[PDB]
């Protein structure tokens, strides 16, 4: 049982860190995606109409 | 190169843990065999009296 547990039973300490990293990447990616989508209308600003 | 290295060391650590587990199983088996042999020696010491 000890031996099998050493293969299964994911280490939660690393799992929580990976989960927090994934959440941070998701939030940053969404924010930068919105900011990138806020770029194009400079062409409308150029066109002055 | 660093990614390859870190992955290799992680897999090596898991392999070492597996080896520790197999050694533990063997040690338990040998320990109880030792208990049986000690009991046999007990019996032998008992049986020497005339």
């Amino acid at each position: 049982s000890e031996a099998q547990s050493r293969i299964q039973d994911a280490d939660y300490a690393t799992e929580v860190s990976n989960m927090s990293k994934a959440q941070i990447i998701q939030q940053a990616g969404n924010s930068v995606l919105a900011k990138a989508n806020q770029v194009p209308q400079q062409v409308l600003s150029l066109l002055q109409g | 190169r660093f990614t390859s290295n870190i992955k290799g060391l992680t897999q090596a650590a898991r392999n070492a843990n597996d080896g520790i587990s197999v050694a533990q199983t063997t040690e338990g088996a040998l320990s109880e065999i030792n208990n049986n042999l000690q009991r046999i020696r007990e019996l032998t010491v008992q049986a020497s009296t005339g």
